[PDB]
RNA sequence: AAUUGGAUUCAACGCCGGGAACCUCACCGGGGGCGACGGCAGGAUGAAGGCCAGGCUGAAGGUCUUGCCGGACGCGCCGAGAGGAGGUGCAUGGCCGCCGUCAGCUCGUACCGUGAGGCGUCCACUUAAGUGUGGUAACGAGCGAGACCCGCGCCCCCAGUUGCCAGUC
RNA sequence: CCGAAACCCCCGGGCUACACGCGCGCUACAAUGGGCGGGACAAUGGGACCCGACCUCGAAAGGGGAAGGGAAUCCCCUAAACCCGCCCUCAGUUCGGAUCGCGGGCUGCAACUCGCCCGCGUGAAGCUGGAAUCCCUAGUACCCGCGUGUCAUCAUCGCGCGGCGAAUA
């Protein structure tokens, strides 16, 4: 295992979701942001920033 | 595939079933099996010097054969019938694993050989012969030869004739290989 | 009407011959016209094999002999009057094919 | 560390590397492809039970 | 670099190999990687598994930099497993070669000998044979070998969709 | 006995390296011959990602199409030795086929290491073999092809079939 992975950020009252959520299948995947290069969650694949 | 194959694939499939029930079976008494091949379910009749062990201990034996017997073939319905071994003792496949049990325990071979050949004799043998091929507790390879009767004759109408039952009963401190051959009237 | 042939292979002598014989003797009385059991070839099967484990010295050679037998039958009958003649106990180890044409 | 599978993943298309026995697993030892794969071993103790015949 | 190993006079050398381009494969070179079940300390404060992209790899997120998902438990050792075509066939079971497809080995009762044993199973004749014959202080029996089983010549019965200008409007 | 290892996964290489020695075999030193053509003959067997009719293209290896066949009923399939006529006229050759260049097919991811075939060119040793030594006694040896196993592919092997058909005992 791997801690830590708290990477969501916090409002006072509500939460924010800090990385992207996919365009090539619908929303519940979030993506490693390379700054170009897209990872997927899910399964992974070999996705390039839109 | 055709005529020729068939019949050699339902002969492979005696062996593979044959091979495994009498290793688990030497508690019962392991005697034969009567293979009746349907397309509805296969029907395999387990023989046996006693009943009350391959059933189980409760139901748990009969269930274990009928579970093992769906993965090996494409019946998925395959019954168990235990029919008894009507003389155990005029087979010699029951008496070389009956052998086996007592060479694990530890009793003489003498001794061990002597009631054995007793109670064949009693139950209706022309003729039998123990060979005890193994270590025999030194470190020399030498077999002892226990006689009485008649033997297993020329060619092989002799074979037929006269029964052969070969057992390994396992030694921690080596092996000892238990071929019985017993000689029924006829 | 409906010619069926019935077309019996065995692995043995005893077992293929006792059913062809009992197959032309049930059928013959009925609403059954019966062309004779006709024995086809034995495709005798040749093993041929090494004994020896070692491959060593002189290694005697067994023979290995699977004999297959098959008797073939006509039959003028209905599928009724086929299925009471297939009642029969059969050896093991016998195989009885059925074709059916008009 | 962290890896991916393995239970072998090369080719074996075919050849005797292909083959295994249904009595003692074996690739280079014999296989009588007959729709009885065994070794030349095996067969010899298991015949008499199949049905074939010493006899010449 | 490794030319995997074993086999060694008959009885090791077309042998284990009835199938070595990878596979096989056990050898070598290089890259990468699982260790059960218990004890011990750790846990979800997010994977033990997956993954772009370079940087590296003969290739493999494999490895690092790097950023992250799906849903939820596993190192390090310590006993001790699974795995090993890793050693010992002078520790073995099985099977097999050769001596040997040879012609021997035993038991009963009797008999002889203080006894180990003998006799019989020896001798004569005869056969591939303790095979058979005669003799004989022996008479018989089992295994072996023999017949027995399978295959080959000739004929016949049952059965013919293989068989043919056989005989034929 | 081994325990990131004598495990495990992988690619590549090695077993097919050679100055040499031997064993078991194939092919062979020609007129009882070679080409070419024609004609008369078998048997065991094996055949579903398998045998492949037949038709077509390709010089061919093979490719395209496609019947039948899970089998006395279809396919591999042609036997080979034979004989008759024709050309050729005993040389290291029209023997013999090693070695090398090239063109080309076929299987597999892939045949340089390390496959086989087809065509053209290339065209090596060998012209009957010392000492020594092996096998066998009749449908056998001697001789000729034929199939199968294992099996994509390495068969001058192993098992098995029929054709010609003796010497000496």
């Amino acid at each position: 295992m791997g801690q830590k992975w708290k990477l969501y950020e916090i409002k006072d009252g509500k939460v924010i979701r800090k990385n992207k959520f996919c365009p090539r299948c619908g929303p519940g995947v979030f993506m490693a942001d390379h700054g170009d290069r897209w990872a997927c969650g899910k399964c992974g694949y070999t996705e390039w920033k839109k | 595939m055709a005529i020729e194959r068939y019949f050699i694939r339902e002969a492979v499939r005696e062996m593979l079933i044959d091979e495994f029930l009498e290793k688990e079976l030497r508690r019962a008494g392991y005697g034969g099996l009567d293979i009746k091949k349907t397309p509805l379910g296969t029907k395999v009749i387990i023989f046996a010097a006693n009943p009350g062990y391959v059933i189980g201990r409760g139901g748990r034996r009969i269930r274990e054969l009928t579970r093992i017997l769906e993965k090996q073939f494409g019946l998925e319905n395959p019954q168990i019938e235990v029919e008894e071994i009507k003389n155990p003792y005029l087979n010699a496949k029951v008496q070389a694993v009956r052998l086996a049990q007592a060479l694990e325990r530890g009793i003489h071979f003498r001794r061990a050989a002597y009631a054995a050949l007793r109670a064949i004799m009693n139950n209706g043998a022309r003729g039998v012969e123990i060979r005890l091929s193994g270590k025999l507790t030194g470190e020399r390879a030498k077999s002892i030869r226990f006689y009485q009767g008649y033997l297993a004759k020329v060619g092989n109408p002799a074979e037929t004739l006269v029964s052969k039952g070969y057992a390994q009963a396992l030694l921690k401190l080596g092996v000892i290989g238990v071929k019985v051959a017993i000689m029924p009237p006829g | 009407m409906q010619k069926a042939r019935i077309k019996i292979a065995s692995t043995n002598v005893r077992s293929l011959d006792e059913v062809a014989n009992q197959i032309k003797q049930i059928a013959e009385r009925t609403g059954v016209r019966m062309s004779g059991p006709i024995p086809l070839p034995t495709k005798r099967i040749r093993i041929t094999t090494r004994k020896s484990p070692d491959g060593e010295g002189s290694a005697t050679f067994d023979r290995w002999e699977l004999r297959v037998h098959k008797r073939l039958i006509d039959i003028e009958a209905d599928e009724r009057a086929m299925r009471q003649i297939m009642r029969i106990r059969v050896p093991e180890d016998v195989t009885i094919e059925i074709e059916l044409i008009s | 560390m962290a890896k991916a599978d393995y239970n072998k993943r090369k080719p074996r298309k075919f050849g005797k590397g292909a083959r295994r026995c249904i009595r003692c697993g074996q690739y280079g030892p014999i296989i009588r492809i007959q729709g009885l794969m065994l070794c030349r071993h095996c067969f010899r103790e298991v015949a008499p039970k199949l049905g074939f015949r010493k006899y010449e």
